[PDB]
């Protein structure tokens, strides 16, 4: 459970894993849902998943150190119904997970490279989902993406559009 | 075979385990529950004593509220996104009004019963347990209602709001013990001895299950958003909460009873 | 200087004059109310008998709710636009509970004064008027709480929904009713004649405001619809309902209530 | 109270008017809120109004004496907060009052042209607004546009985009 361990991998009779395919400089989207960007669901405990529209918001320019607020805001669909997924968008291998909230606001999965500084939460009232980016770092300038999980497959259909938040020294 | 994950073989529990330890405390309790209801209602065959054959029906209430909030509390760790929204804010309140208004007719019995005074009859006994709980039954069902079909639904309101309401659906069960703990501290005076240890009992046990009360109602309110317990330590807590008052009840009250009033 | 139109100099009152024609006789209503309850509180000098110097503080709150009933009638005909929304559906159901409450205390009060046992207290007689009247004092500021705060408000629900929870909330008055017209009609059964002209007074009332809420009740759920009668004749004839409620009980009621226990 | 009075009219002192500009082919909008289109408000009894987005419904081809429903669909503001018109487009002399529902479905003035076959309802649930076209009239082909008042002036700032039903024989 290092970095990238696909996309094979000597473990694959213990789980299901997915296909995506992504345009460059667009969201990813699913290939086919259900021992050898990719996706593998894993059992590590700490979140093992490694690989009708929506919005989200942020443009604060922080120095390192600070504090900033994500956010993303989405609507046409029904927000109780399935689990959002915080995802970083990185220059190479691609997409890694951040905080997974779900049901609501019951499961806050917060990603082993960030536990401790992001907070994630559900409101289900404006349909909204947010993240605390405080205690800023440096070595952290990427573009976190919204999605949402079909869940059986770990699947995300509905994506978002990311926020570039370039905060760096 | 039902689990506490995310859906159909997804990520497991987080911040605690609270998930089996609790399902199979309240296995335990359904399965002891079971028996002392078939024990108890085996014990009107063989009690000859009317004095203590009026409390009966109140103590079998008593047992049917706790079987039911070992129920709700199977059925409290699915959190607020299934069908199981109604129940969470109905029965809960339903459950706790009945068992402490039993507790309340079991009071009234007594302070009837030591000064010289006879024993309600088991329609008496039977109506004062029924009727503190007649007004919760009407706020539960009203409060359920208004919001499943009028306002807007359960599954879409503010966690920040969405246990406030636990509270302000509860006043009323938290009257209900105040009372039930100021009638079984008056009645301390008291010639008759032979049925002061089941006031001292109600007194326990009312001390006990305000204790519990006066910190999960107070955590939920105060110290879960200063904690950054929520809505992680929101559900847990309360069938925490849960288990262990129906425990205490059955344990700390029913088996004392059931020792003072014992099979011979 | 308080008009019923569109907004600031529109157009006038559209299918019926309901406007004045109502507001008159509100205001007639608190005038003549504001008179007799300043004669009926004079009474309380001059009485001398103490088996009716009971039923006075009884009365009293009927006058306060009728007065409140007219009060509502004048703030029942702006529509639900205005911040008056959550009174239509407190205050209403309040005050009707709070005056068939004092109803049912009066026919109690005969129930145990005409059979050769002895008049309740002012206290008894007063917390059994006000006791009826806290069940729906409940209801209702769960109701309006509930639906200004949590669910949606009372200005986006749809009319085929926001007069149908009148009936729902106005089930226990209901209720209130029914009970006065039972005990009234079981007072038949009688010997003592000086009180059984106020029992025929509770039932007279009783059955002409049974009759009062036989129709409209009825006309709001089935009529309107088949009549293309709403919501032009949905506040409009709760309204009249209202005012002419109020009068039946000021003077179908008070008035032959001061009539036989005149002033000498 | 016939046709057209007016800008000129003989009755200034009892009332306050309005004035209105007109793109063509466009929605009007209001130039100046309160003896000498137009607007002149009256009191007549019958409704006197002679001559953030809202979107209208219906597209059925019905035959004359047949039966038609028509909607306006619309957002963005405070749907029970003021009143609102509808509004009937004819070549020539232009625009003709409809009925004009106001506050909470209380108040349904129609127009005395059509005071009979025109059902008129606001709905403030989903903040939508219905009109009913029954006994359809063959010499009635008309453009319905969907407005929202001021009250104070009867100036409606908000408009929609009306609907061309050609009901003809």
């Amino acid at each position: 459970f290092a970095s990238s361990e696909l996309c094979q991998g000597d473990s694959l009779r213990s789980y299901y894993a997915s296909w995506y395919q992504q345009k460059p400089g667009q969201a990813p989207v699913l290939v086919i849902y259900g021992n050898t960007y990719c996706n593998s669901r894993d059992s590590s405990g700490n979140p093992p998943v490694v690989f009708v529209q929506l919005v989200e918001s942020g443009g604060g320019l922080v120095h390192p150190g600070g504090s900033l607020r994500l956010s993303c805001a989405a609507s046409g669909f029904t927000f109780r119904s399935h689990s959002m997924n915080w995802v970083r968008q990185a220059p190479g291998k691609g997409l890694e997970w951040v905080s997974s909230i779900s049901s609501d606001s019951t499961y806050t999965y917060y990603a082993d490279s960030v536990k401790g500084r992001f907070t994630i939460s559900r409101d289900n009232a404006k349909n909204s989902l947010y993240l605390q980016m405080n205690s800023l770092r440096a070595e952290d300038t990427a573009v976190y993406y919204c999605a949402r999980s079909g869940g059986q497959w770990k699947y995300y259909d509905y994506w978002g559009q990311g926020t570039l938040v370039t905060v760096s020294s | 075979c039902i689990e506490s994950t995310g859906d159909y073989f997804l990520l497991c529990d987080a911040e605690g385990p609270w998930g089996i330890i609790l399902e199979s405390l309240a296995i335990l309790g359904i399965v002891v529950t079971i028996l002392l209801l078939l024990a108890f209602l085996f014990l009107m065959r063989k009690i000859q004593d009317c004095s203590q054959w009026n409390v009966l029906p109140t103590q079998l209430l008593f047992l049917l509220s706790v079987l039911g909030l070992f129920g709700l509390a199977f059925a409290f760790i699915i959190e607020l996104n299934q069908q199981t929204a109604p129940v969470r804010y109905f029965l809960f309140g339903v459950l706790f009004a009945l068992c402490f208004s039993c507790l309340l007719a079991h009071a009234s019995n007594l302070v009837k019963l030591v000064r010289g005074c006879v024993s309600f009859s088991w329609t008496t006994i039977l109506c004062i347990a029924i009727g503190c709980s007649l007004l919760q039954i009407i706020i539960a069902t009203e409060y359920v209602t208004l919001i499943m079909t009028r306002g807007m639904m359960f599954v879409n309101m503010t966690p920040c709001q969405l246990n406030v309401d636990f509270v302000v659906l509860l006043v009323y069960v938290l009257f209900l013990m105040a009372l039930t703990f100021f009638v079984s501290k008056a009645t301390f005076c008291g010639p008759c001895e032979n049925w002061k240890q089941h006031g001292r009992l109600i007194f326990i046990t009312v001390l006990f299950s305000i204790i519990i009360w006066v910190v999960w109602i107070s955590m939920l309110l105060r110290g879960n958003p200063q904690f950054q317990r929520q809505p992680q330590w929101d559900d847990p807590v309360v069938c925490i909460a849960l288990v262990t008052n129906a425990w205490v009840f059955l344990l700390l009250y029913i088996v004392p009873e059931l020792c003072i009033l014992y099979r011979s």
